[PDB]
């Protein structure tokens, strides 16, 4: 019984977070009222990883909703699975964070962080064996980015020997709320490098391109992007919450995926790519699932893997399929394209299979890549950051909250260090 | 009679332990509830099988075994399995979180907090021993618990039972069914730290067992259950002499005496035959199964014995086998095949025959056969497996990949190079002997 | 699409092989230390055989037979023939040889004194009629040597009155089929043989004393020409007078070590190309000189031979999407 | 070729066939290891907590 404590902060973190909980709740046969109405008890074997039992046999998510304004969290509680969340676990202020990392991290957020920690402590102390935390949030805003990383730093101080995992949404000018998103993202990446073990980089640039090019969506909305995020988050947690999965947990993923402490930013992928309300009727063959999940057009990070090399890879197939075929299909990928795998980590590709498929797909596959091509994402953010910072543009929003220019210079330098470090291992 | 205690560590050691003890009960006629109708001395015993089983006043036959795993999932299925009644609760020891595939976490961080508990449980089984020979330790190389805690337990057993023998049954890591990318790290770390504490170790390469289950059993995607029922046959072949009346390998000391002339070179190569698919309509002869022991495809570790030198050979037969038929096969094998020995060792074969044919799990994958042989031969050829493994270690360690996970558990980086350097000595020891 | 690596840059035979494989568009070359390879062109010395055949989903093949060196080292070739009931003492095609270290000194001396023509040859390069001269030259060096009866009556090519030796290229595939390249070559001596430079023909040694060159180009005569000579001079064919014995020695040697180097039931597969060197005496008897485990080819036959390696040795295991070899059955 | 030490009994027999004659740490030292590793663990952690305190 290895419990995970889920935290979702800010608008983006709570929207994907809410989408995540209703999706996996349906996969485990948990209805919006928290009562189980499933058919197979395979859904209940490891249900405790994410759910508490409470009384009456009603499962309650081990989830904490954080935000600096109430708007998004009122929407969650209004939602269909809004009644499933423990009401004491809504922690919010009224001031807001105004898309300002400084407000989330140093001023507004500091006033409310202790209250969140009190809820975290409550959940953790009733865990038979707490394995770690997972946080959903964006990096372009103020609350999930500025306050999110503040929580992560304080959680690590109190639980120094637990795994810290995040689902982090990277900003893109293609889906931009404000011009200061590069400032907020750069400041946050520095925190993630120090204080997370695993981060799934979810790039809104990629989610948009998938919706526009692959899914043929003229004007994609956040709902469409979150549908891709929803399917990914379900894929990369399947092995954590279903039986017969070698007791997979957060720590073993980090041990095998992360050869160097700072290089822990994963590229997620998913196949088949499916639009919301667009359900197709022919299931993919195992060859098809394998090819598409390694295809650049199925990556959620907006980096070309052929521009770098895989340090490690984890994949999970979901459905009733030929495992022997799954084995052959994965082996040929590595044997065919062995140049895109660092030769100094033998057998760096792990394959898992789960018999239970996700809703609306007879089979699917999810990709978790630790690729040096991720440096393309941090280079993109670095160029945007520097273009404004070389003219100190929009900085007064941050100096007015107590920040100094030096702290920007240091976040810029660390991200450039991170980039050159990924390029170091692209030599081999 | 002199008792033997089996210690099962980690997932591999526990699940292989389940396969073995299930098979022991079938070979000895012991019901899942421990009752043994054949045994006519109730509550007491000086019999051959009492080296592995104790007896309660109620006639229950209890294995002299302890099962240790840092996480409870694997042992809990033993606690609720079809042999739950056999073991008593004190013999099953579990924690709450595993070693995360980290040798350092199994040895240093988590080991220190449970090592004393395990020893006391072990002591409580030794108390019931009027004459303890030593221990049989089952574990994997690649697991964090199998590698890390085992090495620590072997350190303390040498302290608390200095006079006793200790034999290992070790699972060598194979990519086909492996678990962690760092299994070469854990393999070298535990082999270095356990070398001076193990008198004789039988490595089983999952690659070999996997390929045998594919070719001979026609199983497309072998499972741990498939592998373990086959591994348990081999382990049964190797321990039968301790459990049945006989004159070859009657105590653990004989394994070292007959198979290990050089202390550091104590990894006999095991070869088995025949492995026959259950769902099939040919009964191999003595010459045929004896000759099969010299085919690479039947060895527990894949390697080429034609290019090494033998230091000792044992032939353990079970079933319809008479000595004359064995010598007729040996002289016939000695000619056509090149079995080069080392100058300082005689070209000799120690032979053992047990008349009860191999027992196979009812409904399992192996067909019942009239005669089987298990060859134990200490060949320098097994050094190929050390070289394979040491190379994969060299590839990762040259970049220091994943080392931070071990150092974070309190292990110093120097233990890596200290371990690798020991392995480099091991390889040169083999080369001087093999020329 | 298949994959292969390269670990012997010096090989002229397999440099051409790699070039042909790449051209087909169905083979890709990888770095030397990349384990995800189908084919390996390994190194001459201490090739890591122990690491082959352990890659799931990869059929692996290498251009050397482990243990075939016992045939390609002078000390071990002599030993192989003396201690193999398949060869001597019934072997009549190998010059009387002894291995002495700088055994078998006593046995060599007894044979020499008993014979007392007695012209021998020691190699690991001295030719003396007195046994005492050879050993003094041997003890100086620290390498093991073999004493062998020098063929006093070698067959001489006329005109020119010159000595020669025959090189035959043999290819053994993963099935242990034995393939003899139909095109051989004679390495002749420009200097006329003198009973008391011209005694050793290794081409390289021939450029040192360039007495003559283009009776033949590079002191090389191929079978079509050599056959015509035998017909005109001796009223025989190359097939009857010499090739029957070459095919026998080749078969004899490779079937002897077959059970020790065969990869029929191994986790990886082997093939290798051998260079047999024969002598021919006055009475058209063929003598086995030595076996080369890594031979070069004659420029004129590089293309044809290297192509045949790809066809029968490589594409036979890794097929793509009339023969030049003579199959010696067994 | 040659057989020696033939032992028979109800369950079976065993023998040897010859074909060719031939031509420490203490308990406290382990503690000095386990405790040395625990201290390095706690030192590295104090470096973290102090870093977070900054
Ligand atoms: C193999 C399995 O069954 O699960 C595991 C997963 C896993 C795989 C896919 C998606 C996941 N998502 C969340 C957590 C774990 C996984 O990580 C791993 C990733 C690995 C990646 C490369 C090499 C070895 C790995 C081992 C694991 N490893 C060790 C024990 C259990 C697991
Ligand atoms: N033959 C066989 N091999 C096994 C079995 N279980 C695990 N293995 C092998 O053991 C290695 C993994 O080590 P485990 O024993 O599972 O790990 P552990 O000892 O429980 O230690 P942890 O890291 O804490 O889980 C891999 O090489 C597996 O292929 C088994 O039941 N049979
Ligand atoms: N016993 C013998 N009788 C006659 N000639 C001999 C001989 N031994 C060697 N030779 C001569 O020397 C040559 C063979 O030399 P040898 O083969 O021992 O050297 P080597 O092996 O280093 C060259 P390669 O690269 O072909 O193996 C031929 O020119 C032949 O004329
Ligand atoms: N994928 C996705 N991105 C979002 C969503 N909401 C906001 N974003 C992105 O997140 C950033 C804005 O941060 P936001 O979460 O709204 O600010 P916060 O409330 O302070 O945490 C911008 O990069 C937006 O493009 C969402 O629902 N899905
Ligand atoms: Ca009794
Ligand atoms: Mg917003
Ligand atoms: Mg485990
Ligand atoms: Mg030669």
């Amino acid at each position: 019984m290895r419990e995970i404590v889920h935290i979702q902060a800010g608008q983006c973190g709570n929207q994907i977070g809410a989408k995540f909980w209703e999706v996996i709740s349906d996969e485990h046969g948990i209805d919006p009222t928290g009562s189980y109405h499933g058919d197979s008890d395979l859904q209940l074997e490891r249900i405790n990883v994410y759910y508490n039992e409470a009384t009456g046999n009603k499962y309650v998510p081990r989830a904490i909703l954080v935000d600096l304004e109430p708007g998004t969290m009122d929407s969650v509680r209004s939602g269909p699975f809004g009644q499933i969340f423990r009401p004491d676990n809504f922690v919010f202020g009224q001031s807001g964070a105004g898309n300002n990392w400084a407000k989330g991290h140093y001023t507004e957020g500091a006033e409310l962080v202790d209250s969140v920690l009190d809820v975290v402590r409550k959940e953790s102390e009733s865990c038979d064996c707490l394995q770690g935390f997972q946080l959903t949030h964006s990096l372009g805003g103020g609350t999930g980015s500025g306050m999110g990383t503040l929580l992560i730093s304080k959680i690590r101080e109190e639980y120094p020997d637990r795994i810290m995992n995040t689902f982090s949404v990277m900003p893109s000018p293609k889906v931009s709320d404000t011009v200061v998103e590069p400032y907020n993202a750069t400041l946050s990446v520095h925190q993630l490098v120090e204080n997370t073990d695993e981060t799934y980089c979810i790039d809104n640039e990629a989610l948009y391109d998938i919706c526009f090019r692959t899914l043929k969506l003229t004007t994609p909305t956040y709902g469409d992007l979150n549908h891709l995020v929803s399917a990914t988050m379900s894929g990369v947690t399947t092995c954590l919450r279903f039986p017969g999965q070698l007791n997979a947990d957060l720590r073993k993923l980090a041990v095998n995926m992360v050869p160097f402490p700072r290089l822990h930013f994963f590229m997620p992928g998913f196949a088949p790519l499916t639009s919301r309300g667009s359900q197709q009727y022919r299931a993919l063959t195992v060859p098809e699932l394998t090819q598409q999940m390694f295809d650049s057009k199925n990556m959620m990070a907006a980096c070309d893997p052929r521009h770098g090399r895989y340090l490690t890879v984890a994949a999970i197939f979901r459905g009733r399929m030929s495992m022997k075929e799954v084995d052959e299909q994965m082996l040929n990928v590595q044997n065919k394209n062995s140049s895109y795998f660092v030769e100094w980590i033998p057998n760096n590709v792990k394959t898992a299979v789960c018999d239970i498929p996700p809703r609306g797909l007879k089979m699917s596959a999810t990709f978790i890549g630790n690729s040096t091509a991720i440096q393309e994402l941090f280079k993109r953010i670095s160029e945007q950051f520097t273009a404004m910072f070389r003219r100190k543009a929009f900085l007064h929003w941050y100096t007015g909250e107590g920040m100094d220019e030096m702290e920007f210079t240091e976040a810029e330098s660390n991200m450039n260090d991170l980039v050159s470090e990924y390029q170091q291992y692209q030599d081999a | 009679m002199r008792e033997c205690i089996s210690i099962h560590v980690g997932q591999a050691g526990v699940q292989i332990g389940n396969a073995c003890w299930e098979l022991y009960c079938l070979e000895h006629g012991i019901q899942p509830d421990g009752q043994m109708p054949s045994d006519k001395t109730i509550g007491g015993g000086d019999d051959s099988f009492n080296t592995f089983f104790s007896e309660t006043g109620a006639g229950k036959h209890v294995p002299r075994a302890v099962f240790v795993d840092l996480e409870p999932t694997v042992i809990d299925e033993v606690r609720t399995g079809t042999y739950r009644q056999l073991f008593h609760p004190e013999q099953l020891i579990t924690g709450k979180e595993d070693a995360a595939n980290n040798y350092a976490r199994g040895h240093y961080t988590i080991g220190k907090e449970i090592i004393d508990l395990v020893l006391d449980r072990i002591r409580k089984l030794a108390d019931q021993c009027t004459g303890l020979q030593g221990f049989l330790v089952f574990h994997s190389f690649g697991g964090g618990t199998g590698s890390g805690f085992t090495s620590l337990l072997m350190e303390r057993l040498s302290v608390d039972y200095g006079k006793k023998s200790k034999l290992e049954f070790s699972i060598y890591p194979a990519p086909q069914v492996s678990t962690a990318v760092v299994e070469p790290y854990n393999s070298i770390l535990t082999t270095h730290t356990t070398l001076e504490h193990s008198d004789c170790a039988f490595m089983v390469d999952n690659e070999a067992i996997y390929d045998i289950c594919r070719r001979n059993l026609d199983i497309e995607r072998p499972t741990y259950t498939n592998l373990n029922r086959l591994i348990s046959q081999i382990v049964s072949s190797i321990t039968a002499s301790l459990r049945f009346d006989g004159a070859l390998n009657v105590d653990l000391t004989e394994f070292q005496t007959n198979l290990v002339p050089y202390p550091r070179i104590h990894f006999p190569l095991a070869t088995y035959a025949p492995v026959i698919s259950a769902e099939k309509a040919e009964q191999l002869s003595v010459a045929e199964i004896t000759n099969a022991c010299f085919e690479p495809a039947n060895q527990m570790v894949k390697c080429d014995p034609r290019h090494g030198k033998y230091m000792a050979c044992c032939l353990l037969y079970r079933g319809d086998v008479v000595p004359k038929d064995v010598n007729a096969a040996i002289a016939t094998i000695k000619t056509k095949r090149s079995i080069q020995f080392v100058d300082w060792c005689p070209t000799g074969f120690k032979v053992g025959i047990n008349y009860q044919p191999p027992t196979v799990v009812p409904g399992g994958d192996l067909a019942k056969v009239q005669r089987a042989v298990c060859m134990l031969s200490n060949t320098t050829a097994i050094a190929e497996a050390w070289a394979r493994l040491d190379h994969k270690f060299d590839l990762m360690y040259a970049k220091r990949a994943f080392v931070h996970w071990y150092v974070g558990e309190g292990m110093e980086e120097g233990e890596f190079s200290e371990a690798r350097e020991d392995m480099a000595a091991l390889e040169k020891d083999y080369e001087e002997v093999g020329v | 699409m298949y994959t292969f690596v390269v670990r012997d840059e010096n090989s002229s035979v397999y440099a051409e092989v790699s070039r042909l494989l790449l051209a087909t568009g169905q083979w890709k070359r990888l770095r030397k230390d990349n384990p995800r390879f189908n084919l390996m062109l390994g190194e001459r010395n201490r090739l890591p055989f122990g690491r082959l055949g352990h890659e799931p989903g990869l059929v692996q093949l290498v251009n050397y037979y482990r243990g075939a060196d016992k045939l390609c080292r002078k000390a071990s070739l002599v030993k192989l023939i003396k201690t193999s009931p398949e060869l001597s003492e019934s072997c009549t095609w190998f010059p009387e040889s002894y291995v002495i270290y700088p055994d078998e000194r006593e046995v060599f001396l007894a044979a020499y004194n008993r014979r007392r023509g007695n012209v021998w040859i020691a190699k690991s390069i001295l030719i003396s009629s007195e046994a005492s001269e050879l050993l003094d030259f041997i003890d100086e060096q620290g390498q093991v040597h073999v004493i062998q009866k020098y063929l006093e009556k070698p067959l001489l090519l006329e005109p020119g009155h010159r000595k020669f030796d025959i090189r035959s290229w043999v290819l053994v595939d993963h099935l242990y089929n034995i393939y003899l390249y139909r095109e051989g070559v004679l390495r002749t001596s420009s200097e006329p043989y003198n009973s008391a430079t011209c005694h050793l023909t290794n081409h390289c040694i021939q450029k040192e004393y360039s007495k003559n060159y283009g009776y033949e180009e590079g002191n090389e005569m191929f079978f079509e020409e050599f056959n015509q000579y035998l017909m005109d001079a001796l009223n025989t064919t190359l097939e009857n007078s010499i090739l029957l014995q070459i095919k026998h020695i080749i078969r004899s040697c490779l079937m002897c070590i077959e059970p020790a180097i065969s990869t029929k039931h191994l986790h990886y597969q082997s093939f290798q190309l051998f260079g047999f060197d024969f002598m021919v005496d006055e009475e058209l008897k063929v003598w086995l000189i030595e076996v080369n485990g890594a031979p070069a080819c004659a420029q004129k036959l590089y293309a044809e031979l290297c192509q045949g390696i790809v066809d029968v040795a490589i594409s036979s295991v890794f097929p793509l999407a009339t023969s030049i070899f003579i199959k010696l059955h067994h | 070729m040659e057989v020696i030490e033939l032992n028979k009994c109800t369950s079976g027999q065993s023998f040897e066939v010859i074909l060719k004659p031939p031509s420490d740490p203490s308990l406290e030292e382990i503690q000095k290891k386990l405790e040395a590793a625990e201290e390095r663990r706690k030192y590295q952690e104090a470096e973290l907590l102090k870093h977070l305190a900054e």
